[PDB]
């Protein structure tokens, strides 16, 4: 297992580079096919323009573009493209999601276009498994008007975490075949700090992802003629759309499967727990969880509780004075110890030397007497308790040389032995 | 002063609990000596003692650990604004995930079948480290305890019955008796050995 | 519940101790089936083995019986009002009266003085049923088995000593030797006859 070298150490281990929109459902809120309208497709092989146009049902294999088309085998020589009817332009918008299961390290996530590229689109995503959005990228000429954000803002440290707008990649030049591709880490100050970046770190997570196709591109002014043969040429098409990352783990997990529940879940290592690794596993609360990084593992290590407790807890005042090493309180400590890792035996207990501390029976009871020694809690070396005047034995259960035990209970054995 | 609200109980492990909840009483922020510091109390959900075991936190969710398996657990909530705290909030509760049991079924007794010979009838009581819905009582009896623990004869008891029929067994022979408890996440250790001998041939008559 | 307190051990004869005590535990009495009982334990003082010898009592005072004449007793003393009882009591000693021995000396040997004639050293051990300190060795010795057991040579040891000299006699000559112990409390019983066979003249040379 690539979690832990040959000795073997453990080590930061992630899940493999995947599409992690490859065969999953999209769901989307426009498609041709019903009813079955005209689309017309413009071209250009030599000057001006050219139009040739077909039909597009949804109940015929043929001439259908649903939105399987998106996230499927994508054959560069016979391109499964999906599609839109028809003349959804301002402020009508049509988005595309997809439902990951499971926060992602999204590295860049691209797409390819049948019809040419929007003026303007917007990508959004997810970190709490789609109950709330917010913005991952914007695509405009004018981004000032259309998603009021600065024209390719600069990023620096503060601003690293704020989606950015840029006009690149918008102008319809490549009508055919063109291309929008997002870097997440692209021109952002910590990127080549990565593994010690929280915000960074988090800005590549997304549970979901949606992209929202705003305004619809136009050859100098000639749309606004609304004919049967002019309006049924523009619209928005994709012939793939990919979604780069691998599952979140925090390097402490080497794949995810789906369990029981069908749900995908990182398969933790380094005494993990959580859906992304995010925890420690019970009773290895001994340093804080931690990330896992190229430099340390951070594993999570297990509370020392000398075999004599089940469940702990961290405690960071304790972890700040064992100077950082050790902060895992052992909780409800049996077999008749005492201590914050059940190092050594409670009050009204000696240790039986014979036995190593992580022995059962490691603790002997004392028995003092209850009337002849003075206290319960004896030597812990030998164990003898604390005996009272005229009181002998180990638990002082008789009397000196000379004594004799008397009818007070608070005056055992003091009576001297008289001469008759 | 109003004490939070939508307080929510998520198990997590069988040990750990994430309690959620959210303050409706957001002012200009963030600002200074007075962020409000929430405490996030619990306790064994309807018991005899429970004493709380509370913890501070100024985030919006705090999570409990080191809770006994298979265990339901009394989550409430104050804030403290200096020098003004809160009312508890709504309890919230959570049970804990299952686990192994962690011992072996007690008062394990071997009663001989009556008045057939040959056959006895083992009784037990379920284990009180149970942490679980024990599923399953794999039990063990042989005629020699130098085997190994594994080949003696093992038999699978329903997991909610606590006596078990054993047959032709060989009369005036010494046999032996190891029983273990199994959940839903496992199965726990073994018991100890409980040696029984059958009856001889003359001693049933009469 | 507190345990009887006061505990006294008294030596009556050489196998009976009486063993008193009090209980201050006193309430509205006397009833009914909780009766304050008590169990009186007991065992050789400071031994190797010991497995103590109890026996139940409703009074304030148990008489232990057939102990070994001269041995330490440890004695200590529990009360059971059902159905709750109480730790053991703080011990008690007490050592039996001595008796005379029941048994007699062993390892009666009989070796011939070094390079004198005539005379022994007759040596031995203790008896291993003393009862009692050994205050005195008798021994006897003569030359005809067929007299009577009293009117041999009766010499008396010290008690403290193993060793008596035997001299002036006769050479070439059978030699009887019997031994018993005494004590405070009387004299044990003497051993078998063991014979000894004084050298010839001619064989003292060289
Ligand atoms: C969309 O549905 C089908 C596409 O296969 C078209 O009609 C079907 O096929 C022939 C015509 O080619 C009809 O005779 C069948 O009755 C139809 N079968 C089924 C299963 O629908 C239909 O015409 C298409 N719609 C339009 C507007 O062209
Ligand atoms: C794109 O347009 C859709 C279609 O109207 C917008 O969806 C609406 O969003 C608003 C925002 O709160 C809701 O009040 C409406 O109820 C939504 N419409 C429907 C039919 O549910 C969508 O928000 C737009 N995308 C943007 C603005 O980024
Ligand atoms: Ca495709
Ligand atoms: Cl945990």
């Amino acid at each position: 297992d690539p979690c832990s070298d040959e000795n073997g150490h453990p080590r930061r281990c992630i899940p493999d580079f995947v599409n992690a929109a490859f065969g999953k459902d999209v769901r989307v809120s426009s498609t041709c096919g019903r009813p079955p309208a005209r689309y017309c497709v413009v071209s250009e092989r030599g000057e001006e323009r050219l139009r040739s146009c077909h039909l597009c049902n949804a109940s015929d294999p043929k001439k259908a573009h649903p939105p399987a088309f998106l996230t499927d085998l994508n054959n560069p020589h016979n391109l499964t493209c999906w599609q839109s009817e028809n003349y959804l332009q301002f402020p009508h918008n049509v988005t595309l999601t997809l439902s990951l299961g499971k926060k992602f390290e999204v590295t860049y996530v691209s797409l390819q276009f049948c019809s040419p590229r929007p003026e303007s689109m917007a990508i959004y995503k997810s970190m709490d498994y789609g109950r709330t959005w917010v913005p991952f990228q914007f695509y405009s000429t004018q981004c000032r008007k259309m998603y009021n954000r600065p024209h390719r803002a600069p990023i620096t440290k503060q601003n690293e975490q704020e989606a950015v707008c840029t006009d690149s990649h918008t102008d319809m030049r490549p009508l055919s075949g063109g291309l929008i591709a997002f870097s997440t880490l692209d021109g952002r100050p910590s990127a080549h700090d990565f593994d010690n970046s929280p915000v960074l770190q988090d800005w590549v997570t997304a549970t979901d992802i949606r992209v929202a196709f705003s305004r619809l591109h136009t050859f100098g002014d000639e749309n606004e003629d609304d004919s049967e043969l002019a309006r049924d040429s523009y619209f928005y098409a994709v012939s793939d759309l990919q979604v780069g990352g691998r599952c979140k783990c925090n390097g402490h997990a080497a794949r995810c499967v789906r369990d029981r529940d069908d749900s995908l879940v990182c398969d933790c290592r380094h005494n993990t727990a959580g859906p992304e690794c995010d925890r420690c596993k019970p009773f290895h609360y001994d340093r804080p969880w931690q990330r896992a990084t190229a430099r340390e593992a951070n594993e999570c290590v297990a509370c020392n509780c000398n075999l004599h407790a089940r469940r702990c807890r961290f405690n960071m005042e304790l972890y700040k004075l064992s100077g950082r090493k050790s902060g895992g309180v052992c909780l409800n400590c049996r077999h008749n110890t005492a201590g914050r890792h059940c190092h050594y035996c409670k009050e009204g207990y000696y240790r039986d030397m014979g036995k190593p501390i992580t022995h059962r029976k490691a603790c002997k009871a004392c028995d003092c007497h209850p009337v002849g020694a003075a206290g319960k809690t004896c030597n812990q070396t030998t164990g003898q308790c604390p005996c009272k005047d005229g009181v002998t034995g180990i638990t002082c259960n008789r009397c000196a040389k000379g004594y004799q035990q008397s009818r007070s209970p608070i005056a055992p054995c003091i009576k001297e032995l008289h001469h008759h | 002063m109003l004490p939070p609200v939508g307080v929510q109980a998520v198990a997590l492990t069988h040990d750990a609990v994430r309690v959620s909840w959210a303050d409706n009483s957001v002012p200009k922020n963030q600002k200074t000596s007075e962020v409000r510091l929430y405490t996030v109390r619990w306790r064994t959900s309807f018991s005899a003692s429970a004493k709380y075991k509370s913890e501070d936190t100024t985030s919006l969710s705090y999570t409990a650990t080191g809770l006994k398996p298979n265990t339901m657990y009394e989550f409430s909530v104050m804030v403290t604004k200096n020098r003004r705290s809160s009312t508890w909030s709504m309890t919230a509760h959570a049970t804990t995930y299952e686990a192994a049991p962690t011992s072996a079924p007690k008062d394990l007794t071997v009663i001989t079948r009556e008045g057939k010979p040959r056959a006895v009838i083992v009784s037990w009581q379920p284990p009180l480290e149970a942490n679980g819905k024990i599923t399953a009582y794999i039990l063990f009896y042989t005629l020699d305890k130098n085997i190994p623990i594994d080949d003696w004869i093992m038999e699978t008891i329903s997991g909610d019955r606590l006596t078990h029929q054993i047959m032709d067994l060989n009369l005036d022979t010494m046999y032996y008796f190891r029983i273990q408890a199994r959940n839903s996440k496992g199965v726990g250790p073994l018991s100890d050995p409980i040696l029984f001998r059958t009856l001889k041939l003359e001693v049933l008559f009469a």
